[PDB]
């Protein structure tokens, strides 16, 4: 990247994309004991977006890095949360 | 004759023409446009189009769409100099001018100096925002002469470099490059200040 | 509480209430450099609700404890996130 | 003559009458109703009303409202025995019966035993859900006779007690009480199994 702003953005956004994909794949998996609502990903993804977007107000490129870095952190959390939930439903029901 | 912002162009425009469009990865990646890659996801390219002499070329079209993109590159190829110049002016208004205006109100004046100090102002305003306090803080408690362009440059570039970790907590993975950048720009700006006179 | 389910719920819910209140009070504080959208709390609070509510599927009272305990954890996170954001905007702008 | 679920009532109903309404703290606290405090926030009281012989008393009203609450307590005071009994039956269907039905399909039969084992089934089904695997797991790899009511009780109550931390990771603050409960119910159930015969 050599400090090129846009190249940094591309790198983080690729990680974000991987996280989003892993989360949609979990949710999609078909057993209705998990009970994920229809628009669950899209409503959570959006909520994460609006939260992280406040970081633009911090100013300039730095704001974007923090914003993109927040989206990544929130999605990584969402993903772990969902995995954990799936594991708990699995070992609790019969 | 020194293009304003030239010292940091390799971090901002990185030699892109005004027709450069990149598609973003992720649900909210959108599209980024021009020399400085105005992001549609951030609302920036939309704001620029609102103000552009080319506004009506884009009537009824929206960013990150095939049709918008055809118009954008048509304008880049028919008006490469006009388009490029107006894009640069949009960044100047949204960053440089704002930082110049705020420093004027905090008491700091640069009317004007060598291109080097103004390239410092530009660079710093694009990287940290038109309302950043980083310059005003780098210079805190300092008589505004006995202050050469060289002192100013050394001061804010040293400030940027030691505050890299505080300013970028969330991103410790990009520290190495962010420090290399502040050091690299310090050297470029000092060379430019000398070539200035 | 002596293990009475409902008494446990009341205790956790009181902590939740305190967290919600601290978050609304932060958001409400008036300087438009922070730029919180109008329905920011209510949309985030809701998103947190839908996420934690999946825990009911784990079954019975245990599901409710986990659900309520998740809401508390998410709100504690949201609160810290917002405080941090406010501190970063404050020491970045002028 | 042993009321089903009596062993664990102090954790579930805690001596509440059928008119008991509690208002929840927090934005989503809602209201909780009756002997077992059916939560409106969880949709439970609404489901109960859908099935109740008292359904039409609540026509056009919604939970956690002053008007709903007046109707709820009117019914409690005019039909304390009817209301209480139907509330108990609603919990029986939504938990006890479900666990009985699932254990029947996994091979486990209790048709029927002393009230003690059925109080264990009730308690365990309300605390962990009508589809919990905790009983079936407590009993895993076990010939279904040479298994007395006493063995069964000891087995699942020991299982509950050692898995308290796994089952309640998120809530280490409530471990002490949750363990006290499993121990306390073990003792009560063994005493009841003897009084049974």
């Amino acid at each position: 990247t050599s400090g090129v702003h846009q190249k940094i953005l591309v790198c983080i956004q690729n990680e974000i994309a991987k996280s989003e994909t892993q989360i949609r794949n979990n949710i999609s998996s078909k057993s209705i004991d998990y009970g994920f609502p229809d628009d669950f990903y899209s409503k959570q993804r959006l909520a994460i977006h609006e939260k992280c977007m406040l970081y633009i107000n911090v100013g300039g490129q730095r704001g974007e890095l923090l914003m993109n870095q927040c989206e990544l952190s929130m999605l990584q959390g969402l993903d772990i949360y969902i995995q954990q939930y799936i594991e708990d439903v699995d070992n609790s029901l019969l | 004759i020194w293009p304003l912002g030239k010292t940091s162009e390799k971090y901002e425009s990185a030699g892109r023409g005004p027709g450069v469009i990149s598609t973003g990865n992720g649900d909210y990646g959108g599209a980024s446009y021009g020399c400085y890659q105005m992001s549609s996801n951030l609302g920036v390219v939309q704001k620029y189009i609102q103000s552009s002499k080319f506004k009506e070329f884009f009537s009824g079209l929206n960013p990150a769409t095939k049709e918008f993109n055809v118009v954008w590159q048509d304008i880049a190829s028919r008006y490469p100099q006009e388009f490029r110049e107006e894009q640069h002016q949009f960044i100047k208004r949204t960053h440089y001018d704002i930082q110049i205006g705020h420093l004027r109100g905090k008491g700091l004046l640069f009317e004007h100096n060598r291109a080097a100090v103004h390239d410092l102002i530009w660079s710093t305003s694009v990287q940290f925002g038109g309302r950043t306090n980083l310059i005003f803080n780098a210079l805190n408690g300092q008589n505004m002469e006995s202050m050469t362009d060289k002192d100013i440059i050394i001061l804010v570039q040293d400030y940027k470099l030691v505050n890299t970790e505080r300013l970028f907590k969330s991103s410790p993975s990009w520290w190495s490059d962010l420090k290399k950048r502040a050091v690299s720009e310090k050297k470029a700006l000092l060379e430019l200040e000398i070539l200035e006179h």
